[PDB]
């Protein structure tokens, strides 16, 4: 039950907020600039926590593949099919905040190689790894949303705030069936 | 001999030329060159008035309009191209033309212009300058015209 | 000729031809009028279809006699002499003569020339006129302005002296020149590009500048 | 309030002990979390200006470095637009690490980054351990906006903030120009 | 040297006497070769081409004519060309052939044509629903339930979907058919990516008709 | 499979197509404005070309890389495979071949089988020889490469359209800058 997302463009600052909910608008505009440049120093000061043990010798060059959930999405754009895609993929943040969990919600986090950053809030508390393998699939259907209906726009300055219609109600569709 | 021509809607040719059959090679004497393009210019006339009516092909309208023993002949190709013609004695005859010969010959010569047409830099107003077609239209001529 | 374009159809070779034949016409009926007036649309519009057999010709046969009986009284187009520079020539050491002088923020980065002239020093006027047409022309003399006449002229006597300046066909030569100067200006900046021209022995009609392509280069004295 | 257009990301970059935290607590929109220079390098400031119709949003991050913050002290800069170089008129030392924190700054983040260069606390008559003449001279070679600034002296840190972010703005503002239905019953021609 | 040269006018050529150069493009046929490629390649090129002209152009009228401008060039490749291949019933393509599509020279003709075989070209699919208001005297009007070109283009406003409208304006401006073509927005039937190209033919053609 | 049957996979079933006939008009269309804009200055026709291909590239590299996600290349030889094979058979049916590998193994050439871009062109006799038809290709790459944290410079040295019969394009890695987000 995923109740928000937001996006950072590559160094901070946020350029997305809509918000999933019914009705809470507790938190103000500003605030969540700070919330996602924070979110992105923290991820930035977490590269340099590798224990030592682990520093010099990772031989964990096979569970960075990710498997394929199969119709996480629904039941399209430039892309067609029953799904975005079929095959599973490879992660890319393998020294990075990927998980944030909480008694009231959990955040998840992805990052695209580029370095775009894809913040997903759930309210939803799954062994925190099957957790990940279902949050790291929706929030690639919502880069690929992104990379459709936000990159292929005329009107619309490099990593820049989003302003766009279809891209929001598309996401919307995205999660209002996934719950 | 013969001469033919391809014009634009705004009345103005952008291709010309003239084939012998090396009896006389001259062509037309003196008089019917300076004249080619004044009769060529009021065939138009028909040619544009035949261009909008109904009646099967309507592509190829054969002999069109008549002068001292010149066959005018023409063709309208979709953007208002007129491919016009003209053919005379060889010095004195009752020159007739032919039914398919030409009309084959109006085919490939407009197949031509639509593949020299879809090239970006070639504009509708700018004429035909290009080597390769002329010399692709008078072999042509050679095979087919006569 | 109002039944084609002259003054929807672009057919050059035919607008040609009809204008040949009017001439021809108009010269075969006594009348000096249209005959002048049609060479001159036959000869500044279908300039560049015409061989030079034919230019040569009808320049000696229809042209010239249009210009002996005050027929015309003008040029045919207004793109002659595309460049009117202009200079001063120091003759001694640059010593001799000098122009005169004429005597808690915040910075911020992110945010032609002018001839001059003393009074008397011998200056240099230089002009490149262009040929089109493949016969050639004289040019009989030249002339500056009204607004910037008397102030920085070409001698008349000197012009005469130098005599008709004969421009080949196709060429784009050049005509150089003296310029007395007799009167100040002090603080008002006055442009230079009216240049007045007789062109074989015609009433001196104004020429504005032209550069290689439409834009007006005006230097200013 | 997503009304703003454009988000400008400038470093309030300088040397320790410049007072640099006294200089921005004046020019703030001051709520929300404060004190976070040490929580990880940086803490936040943010304004609203209107700039011919087009509002523009502004994100002050005042990167600090101590003794340990080598790596992501850098990694700040990854698209930093704008530069607010801060020095204090009161010892040479901080005038002297200017050349390298320029040098850190053009290496590291945006080409062609649009970088002033601010003296904090001028009212200071007694020590001025650097001439403004030679701080002009410094900020020609570079093409680099130059102030000084005082309690007393105020709006001159605000004017020039003001004319920085409008001139990044012409460099990064592509320019947008803001781009009878048939109305009764129809009839089907398709085939 | 032996090209046409209209300055001189037509050179004398002699039926007898033959060597062919290698063009490259009068050698290359032109039937069907199918090289269909992604989507996202043209999006790409259609976002950065509105880009482009939205920096030259200064006021909307300026972009206005400026799209229509860069669309009226290949209706005028496309009209001759597709028409041409339609002649195909199933080397010089030339020797393939005994007659023509005749000339659609009836107003009903062309746009039924455009309905069909023009927009079954560029979109892969036939267009829906073309109509005429038969209301002030004559407003004829082809809709698209979901434009594909236009389609990531946000926004309630349509002007840069007038790509489209350029090429018919110039498929029917060739074809003898003047027009004052013209892009509107209006959603009826759910779908709400809805977009009418009215077409609203000159006087010339109204006075032709009858 | 390393890339050649996954590329094939994505094209066959996962893209929606379109006609190419389509794209390379809307491309002379452009092509041929520009010179008239630019009034047959053909060398600022590339550069403005470059741009164009430049800011294409900047936003391209979202759409490959999300419709894939490959991993990240390491060094010249996977990244040259993925570009011939994978990259530019996703968007077009092309699958250039790559040739004369430099000494130092810091250069490399795309031949161009096929160009749809250039499928009916004729320069005009006074621009075959300073006209590079198809920039826009190299500033993509450029761009791509770029944004990837690849930094490298690309351009023609031979044209089908222009003489010669390959055409060229002509890859060298100047350096990768170490600036690529934390840790990917
Ligand atoms: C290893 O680091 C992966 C690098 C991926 C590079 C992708 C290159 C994309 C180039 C495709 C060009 C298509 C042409 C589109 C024209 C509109």
């Amino acid at each position: 039950a995923i109740e928000t997302i937001l996006v950072i463009n590559k160094s901070g600052g946020l350029i997305y907020q809509r918000n999933f909910t019914n009705d809470e608008q507790k938190l103000n505009s500003n605030e969540y600039l700070i919330l996602a440049s924070t979110l992105h120093g923290v991820f930035a000061i977490a590269s340099q926590l590798t224990p030592k043990a682990l520093q010099l010798t990772q031989q964990t060059n096979i569970e960075n593949t990710i498997p394929y959930i199969p119709y996480v999405g629904m039941s399209l754009g430039s892309f067609k099919g029953d799904d975005f895609f079929k095959e599973p993929f490879t992660n890319w943040n393998k020294s990075g905040l990927r998980q944030l969990c909480t008694d009231q919600f959990t955040m998840f986090i992805y990052q695209t190689l580029t370095g775009l950053k894809f913040v997903a809030i759930s309210s939803s508390v799954s062994t925190s790894n099957l957790a990940i393998q279902i949050a790291d699939n929706f929030l690639r259907k919502v880069y690929c949303l992104y990379s459709d209906y936000v990159m292929k726009d005329p009107s619309y300055s490099m990593e820049m705030p989003i302003r766009s219609n279809l891209f929001d109600e598309k996401v919307k569709k995205m999660v209002e069936n996934l719950q | 001999p013969q001469y033919f021509a391809i014009i634009g809607k705004k009345d103005n040719p952008v291709y010309e030329i003239e084939f012998t059959n090396a009896e006389n090679p001259q062509g037309f004497p003196q008089d019917l060159k300076e004249l080619n393009p004044f009769i060529l210019h009021a065939s138009l006339d028909i040619v544009e008035d035949l261009q909008w009516q109904i009646n099967t092909d309507n592509c190829y309208l054969g002999k069109v309009d008549h002068f001292y023993g010149l066959a005018i002949t023409a063709y309208i190709s979709y953007s208002g191209m007129k491919f016009v013609m003209i053919h005379g004695n060889s010095a004195n005859s009752s020159v007739v033309i032919d039914d398919n010969n030409m009309r084959s010959f109006y085919q490939e010569v407009h197949e031509l212009y639509v593949k020299t047409l879809m090239n970006p830099f070639y504009k509708i107003t700018d004429p035909i300058r290009s080597p390769a077609f002329d010399s692709r239209v008078r072999t042509l001529a050679r095979k087919h015209l006569s | 000729i109002e039944l084609l374009n002259i003054n929807q159809s672009t057919w050059l070779i035919l607008q040609k031809k009809i204008l040949q034949l009017c001439i021809k016409v108009s010269r075969k009926i006594n009348d000096f009028e249209y005959v002048a007036k049609f060479s001159s649309i036959l000869i500044t519009k279908y300039t560049h279809l015409l061989n030079q057999s034919e230019q040569d010709a009808l320049f000696k046969e229809y042209i010239q006699p249009s210009i002996t009986n005050e027929s015309i009284t003008s040029y045919w187009d207004p793109f002659i002499l595309r460049e009117v520079v202009i200079n001063r020539i120091l003759d001694s050491d640059p010593t001799s003569n000098e122009i005169p002088l004429e005597s808690q923020e915040v910075f911020n980065p992110f945010k032609v020339p002018i001839l001059v002239f003393l009074v008397g020093d011998k200056a240099e006027f230089t002009c490149r006129v262009q040929n089109p047409f493949k016969f050639d022309f004289t040019i009989n003399d030249i002339q500056l302005d009204e607004e910037i006449s008397e102030f920085c002229e070409i001698d008349r006597k000197a012009v005469s002296y130098s005599g008709p300046y004969n421009v080949k066909a196709e060429s784009i030569r050049s005509i150089t020149l003296p310029l007395i100067i007799k009167k100040p200006t002090y603080k008002k900046i006055y442009e230079i590009s009216c240049l007045k021209i007789s062109i074989l022995k015609l009433p001196l009609q104004k020429f504005d500048i032209i550069n290689d392509s439409c834009i007006y280069g005006k230097l200013k004295i | 309030g997503y009304d703003y257009d454009y988000l400008f990301k400038i470093v309030l970059i300088g040397d320790s002990g410049v007072g640099k935290s006294n200089l921005l607590s004046r020019f703030t929109t001051d709520e929300f979390n404060i004190e976070s220079k040490s929580t990880i390098g940086v803490e936040f400031a943010t304004r609203t200006i209107e700039v011919e119709n087009k509002k523009i949003k502004a994100q002050i991050w005042d990167t600090a470095g101590q003794e340990r913050y080598r790596a992501i002290t850098s990694a700040y800069y990854r698209g930093a637009v704008g530069a607010l170089i801060v020095y204090d008129i009161s010892k040479s030392s901080s005038y002297e690490n200017c050349n390298h924190w320029l040098t850190e700054l053009r290496e590291n983040a945006d080409d062609n980054v649009a970088v002033g260069l601010i003296g904090n606390k001028s009212d200071l008559a007694h020590l001025r351990a650097v001439p403004t003449d030679e701080a002009k001279n410094f900020a020609m070679e570079n093409q680099m906006l130059f102030t000084e600034t005082s309690a007393l002296n105020s709006d001159n840190v605000d004017k020039a903030f003001r004319e920085l972010i409008v001139a990044i703005f012409q460099m990064v503002s592509k320019h947008q120009v803001d781009l009878g239905a048939p109305k009764g019953p129809t009839i089907s021609l398709t085939p | 040297s032996d090209g046409y040269e209209y300055t001189v006018g037509p050179k004398q050529a002699i039926t007898s006497e033959t060597t062919y150069i290698p063009s490259r493009i009068y050698s290359e046929s032109l039937l069907f070769k199918r090289q269909e490629a992604s989507l996202s390649a043209m999006a790409f090129l259609f976002q950065e081409m509105i880009s482009q002209l939205h920096r030259t152009c200064k006021t909307a009228g300026d972009f206005e004519t400026k799209l229509s401008d860069y669309g009226h060039n290949i209706g005028i490749r496309l009209l001759e060309l597709l028409n041409f291949r339609a002649s195909v019933s199933p080397e010089s393509l030339s020797n393939y052939i005994t007659k023509m599509r005749r000339r659609d020279l009836k107003i009903l003709d062309i746009l039924q044509f455009i309905h069909g075989t023009l927009w079954s070209y560029l979109f892969n699919h036939v267009s829906d629903d073309l109509v005429k208001s038969s209301e002030r005297d004559n407003e004829y009007m082809i809709v698209d339930n979901f434009p594909t070109l236009t389609q990531f283009i946000p926004g309630e406003n349509v002007s840069c979907e007038y790509f489209v409208c350029g090429i018919i304006k110039g498929f029917l401006f060739n074809a003898g058919f003047p027009c004052g073509v013209t892009a509107h927005r209006m959603p009826q039937g759910g779908h709400s990516q809805r977009t009418v190209y009215l077409i609203q033919f000159d006087r010339q053609v109204l006075d032709r008709e009858g | 499979r390393s890339l050649k049957a996954m590329g094939e996979e994505i094209w066959k079933n996962k893209t929606e197509k379109i006609n190419t006939e389509l794209f390379t008009l809307t491309y002379g269309s452009i092509v041929a404005q520009l010179c008239q804009d630019y009034e047959r200055d053909f060398n600022k026709v590339n550069d403005h070309l470059y741009s164009m291909g430049y800011n294409i590239g900047c936003r391209l590299i979202e759409d490959f890389l999300a419709r894939t996600a490959l991993p990240r290349c390491e060094n010249l030889v996977k990244t040259s495979e993925v570009l011939s094979k994978c990259a530019f058979k996703i968007f077009l049916n092309i699958t250039p071949n790559i040739t004369n590998w430099s000494h130092n193994k810091d250069t490399f050439s795309l031949i161009l089988d096929e160009n749809p871009l250039a499928d009916f062109v004729e320069l005009p006799m006074d621009a075959m020889k300073s006209l590079w038809y198809s920039n826009i290709l190299c500033g993509v790459l450029k761009g791509s490469l770029e944004m990837v944290q690849l930094d490298c410079d690309v351009w023609f040295v031979s044209d089908i359209l222009r003489g010669d019969s390959q055409t060229e394009i002509k890859v060298k890695l100047n350096r990768i800058l170490k600036d690529e987000i934390p840790i990917g």
